[PDB]
């Protein structure tokens, strides 16, 4: 149900902590992308649990353009042979790191 | 030793109910088993649940997964090997993921002290705060060398509360605090005489070829696991075959000692509620490409004929309520179904498509989805079809038509205003119940040779065929049925668009002779159709090449006799009776003759001389 203000909040020339709010909705995970804007080399992923709401993206580039992806994801069933609930919604933005 | 067995899951990162109903069901399926025959996953595990249960695991066939568990431990102290017969992410035979909470603490122990194997498959670790000692393992002694290229080691804390390693550990690498926690070698300290595992730096410490993890003793009996089977208390490369090779008889006969393979483990009877594959395996449930079936009242897999019945939905009822046809959206649906659960409308709306429904215009390269249907339930209605087309060439392989429900309630079959040429239907063979039209395709030219009275099911059941092409511009324009074919009629000009042949057959199509002398690939004749001879057979001049199907019908073998058979080669590596390979030479007349008893690894000619020595 919508995620929401996908935000860097603290930075360094390599390091980024983002956060977002994920409103009123819970989801078991998140699945952050980031990527240089280019970019030529696919998108690097991790994972991060749905009660979290910060991250630390590590050994960026300096003076790159990034474009960070956020999907707030639902992955349930009510029991094992029950139907599956799988649904991704998605929050980006774009960055550029400092100089050296 | 046999081991308690569990099935394992794959939920991959799918949470079941809320944190306790998960947990509970994680208990009840891990709960004191020792062998995984799928996957162990262990996920959103909630600080302060007891995880105790998995000290008794000691292998895992599939992939282990542990991700998003809040745990400070995982006691998964026994587990020797990871056989990563599946992956997870297309490469991971070990996948530790995101273990933590908002405070960053989490997984801090993960003792994998006796973690010597993964046979298949890279390793990722990923996003884990509060981990300790992991970082210190030497991954190259665990893992296949084709995968340290793929592995994935993420490794950060502060200090993160973690004990150092004890002084007794191999280049410091330990699991946890402790000297238990060290990290045992069996690979990277072997000598370089060594084939695989090893149980120390020395040439008499050295492990048998089919030791997993390590051994105790050099033996195939004194392995720690099994590296491909375990037959009673003996790692083998395989399970005692479930045939062997009489020399007498030249045939292949059941087995006494035969053992069908569980897992990693070899059984004389698959456990109950388990089915019997084409391979010797025992497997909880059959594949895609095949069905199961009750055959001497043991239940077997049999790869299924063609493509595998799939019963779905017709146009109006399931997914396609509220559909008026099969379109651009719906198509989709219809991919492998072989039958559909009532009927099919083909109208001109999919072509021109719908902006009250936002249906884009159906591509009619997508019809082709339809060439698995061999069974409507319903009718069959067609108002529209792509004008390039001269046939109905999606349904080529539809072979019954039910007319349950009928349009207008009347019509099983309804071909409506089309630029077709022919009727495609060269699979038809019944119209169980409903009547036929065929109206206003104007160049629409062989509808009126079929027989309908024998494809209708009923008397009562009537064609409407009409305002078609010319029935005498047909015969004009030479648009009539094959010389081949029976009075019966045709579904279009074709030898394989007869309804039936006047004489023989080859496939579908009809034919003026068999290959008994002359052909290309030579033939025999069983119930007027044209079957191959085994391809060992030589053909013969002037005389039949062979009386039937197999290698046993030949009236002269091409490459090799092997007493009734012919063969592309001499039995070399067959297991015969009493536990003794079956190893045969060709003489000068291409025979085949078995070798010097003593040629335990196969000859090139009779005695020890044709034997090296
Ligand atoms: C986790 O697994 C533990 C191991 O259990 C085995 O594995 C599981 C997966 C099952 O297949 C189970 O059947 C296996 O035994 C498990 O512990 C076991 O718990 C069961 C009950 O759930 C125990 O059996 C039953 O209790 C008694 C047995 O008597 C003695 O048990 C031990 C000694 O071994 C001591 O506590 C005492 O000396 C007891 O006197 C039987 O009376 C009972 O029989 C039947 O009772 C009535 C009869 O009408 C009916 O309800 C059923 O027909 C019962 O079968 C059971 O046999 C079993 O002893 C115990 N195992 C061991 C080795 O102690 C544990 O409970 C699991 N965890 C959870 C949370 O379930
Ligand atoms: C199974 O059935 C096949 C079809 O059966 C024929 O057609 C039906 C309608 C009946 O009339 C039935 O009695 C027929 O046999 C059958 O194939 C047929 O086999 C015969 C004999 O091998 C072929 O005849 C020979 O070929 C030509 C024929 O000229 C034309 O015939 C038709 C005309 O519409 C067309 O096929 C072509 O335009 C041909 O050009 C002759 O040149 C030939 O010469 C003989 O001449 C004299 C006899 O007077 C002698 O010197 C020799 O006997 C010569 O051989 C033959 O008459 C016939 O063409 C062929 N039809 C087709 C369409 O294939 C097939 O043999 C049967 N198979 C089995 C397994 O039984
Ligand atoms: C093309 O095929 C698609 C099917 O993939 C058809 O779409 C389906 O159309 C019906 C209406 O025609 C939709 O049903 C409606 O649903 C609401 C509730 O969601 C209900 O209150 C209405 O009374 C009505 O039943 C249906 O949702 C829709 N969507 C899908 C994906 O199935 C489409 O109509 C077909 N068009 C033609 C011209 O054949
Ligand atoms: C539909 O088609 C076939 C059965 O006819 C199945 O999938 C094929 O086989 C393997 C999967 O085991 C893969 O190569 C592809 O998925 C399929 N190959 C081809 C050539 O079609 C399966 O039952 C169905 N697959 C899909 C994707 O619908
Ligand atoms: C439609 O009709 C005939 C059928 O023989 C043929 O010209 C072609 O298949 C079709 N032509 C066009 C222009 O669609
Ligand atoms: C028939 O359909 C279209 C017509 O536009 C086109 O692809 C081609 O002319 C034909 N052949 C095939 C294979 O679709």
């Amino acid at each position: 149900d919508v995620p929401r203000d996908l935000e860097v909040v603290a930075a360094t020339p390599t390091s980024l902590l983002i956060s977002w709010d994920s409103g009123r909705g819970s989801y078991q995970y998140y699945r952050i992308t980031y990527g240089e804007t280019g970019g030529n080399s696919p998108v690097q992923e991790f994972t991060v649990p749905g009660p979290v709401h910060t991250a630390t993206i590590s050994g960026l580039k300096p003076g790159v353009d990034y474009t960070i992806t956020v999907y707030a994801v639902t992955d349930h069933k009510p029991h094992a042979d029950g139907p599956h609930t799988y649904h991704e919604s998605p929050i980006s933005i774009n960055y550029r790191t400092e100089i050296d | 030793e046999e081991k308690k067995v569990c099935q394992g899951t794959s939920n991959k990162l799918t949470q079941l109910g809320t944190f306790e109903d998960h947990f509970l069901s994680l208990q009840r399926m891990f709960n004191n088993c020792e062998v995984v025959l799928g996957n162990l996953e262990i996920t959103y595990v909630q600080r302060n649940y007891d995880l105790s249960f998995l000290k008794t695991i000691q292998e895992v066939a599939g992939y282990v997964l542990i991700a998003l568990n809040t745990v400070e431990r995982i006691p998964l102290e026994n587990l020797q090997i990871i056989r990563g017969n599946m992956y997870y992410e297309n490469s991971y035979a070990l996948a530790v993921l995101s273990n933590y909470d908002a405070n960053k603490t989490g997984l801090k122990e993960l003792p994998m002290r006796n973690l010597q194997e993964i046979l298949h498959g890279a390793v990722r670790f990923s996003n884990n705060p509060a981990l300790c000692n992991v970082e210190s393992i030497q991954w190259r002694d665990i893992v296949s060398s084709d995968f340290l290229s793929n592995m994935s080691m993420d490794f950060q804390n502060h200090l993160g509360s973690c004990q150092k390693c004890d002084p007794s550990c191999p280049n410091g690498s330990c699991w946890g605090a402790g000297e238990e926690n060290c990290q045992k070698l069996t690979k990277i300290i072997c000598a370089q005489q060594c084939s695989g595992r090893c149980r120390g730096k020395s040439p008499s410490d050295c492990c048998h070829n089919q030791c997993a993890a390590g051994c105790t003793g050099p033996r195939e009996s004194d392995c720690l696991v099994c590296r491909k089977f375990r037959d009673e208390a003996t790692c083998k490369d395989t399970c005692p075959p479930l045939m062997l090779y009489n020399p007498t008889t030249y045939q292949m006969d059941v087995n006494p000692e035969g053992k069908y393979s569980f897992g990693a483990t070899c059984v004389k009877k698959c456990p109950r509620n388990y089915v019997v594959t084409d391979h010797g395996s025992c497997v909880r449930a059959c594949g895609a490409d095949s069905y199961e079936m009750e055959e001497d009242g043991v239940r077997k897999c049999k790869k299924c004929e063609g493509p595998c019945r799939k019963v779905c939905n017709g146009i109006g009822i399931g997914e396609f309520k509220d559909s008026l046809s099969i379109n651009a959206t719906n198509i989709k649906h219809f991919k492998n179904c072989t039958s559909i659960s009532g009927d099919l409308h083909i109208l001109p709306v999919a072509f021109r498509g719908d902006s009250f429904t936002h249906t884009p215009p159906l591509d009619p390269q997508e019809l082709d989805i339809l060439k698995t249907v061999k069974e409507i339930t319903g009718f069959l209605l067609i108002q529209a079809w792509p004008e390039n087309r001269t046939d109905l060439h999606a349904f080529e392989n539809l072979e019954i038509i039910r007319g349950r429900t009928k349009q207008h309630g009347q019509f099983s079959l309804a071909v409506v205003s089309l630029n077709i040429t022919s009727l495609g239907l060269r699979s038809l063979k019944e119209i169980s119940d409903g009547d036929v039209i065929i109206s206003g395709n104007k160049n629409l030219c062989y509808a009126n040779t079929i027989n309908w009275k024998k494809l209708f099911g009923t008397s009562g059941q009537k064609t409407k065929i009409i305002s078609n092409r010319g029935e005498n511009s047909c015969k004009a324009t030479g648009q009539v049925c094959h010389a081949l074919c029976s009075p019966e009629g045709c579904w279009g000009p074709e030898p394989r668009d007869c309804v039936s042949c006047r004489n023989v057959s080859r496939g579908r199509e009809c034919v003026d002779k068999c290959n008994l002398l002359e052909g290309e690939p030579r033939e025999f004749v069983e119930n007027s159709e044209c079957i191959q001879c085994h391809p060992e057979c030589l053909p013969q001049a002037m005389n039949i090449t062979c009386t039937g199907r197999g290698p046993d019908n030949c009236i002269q073998c091409a490459h090799y006799i092997d007493g009734p058979h012919c063969v592309k080669t001499c039995p070399a590596g067959v297991m015969g009776e009493n536990n003794t390979l079956v190893w045969k030479y060709a003489d000068a007349g291409h025979v085949c003759h078995l070798c010097h008893p003593n040629c335990t690894y196969g000859c090139t000619g009779p005695g020890l001389e044709g034997c090296p020595t």
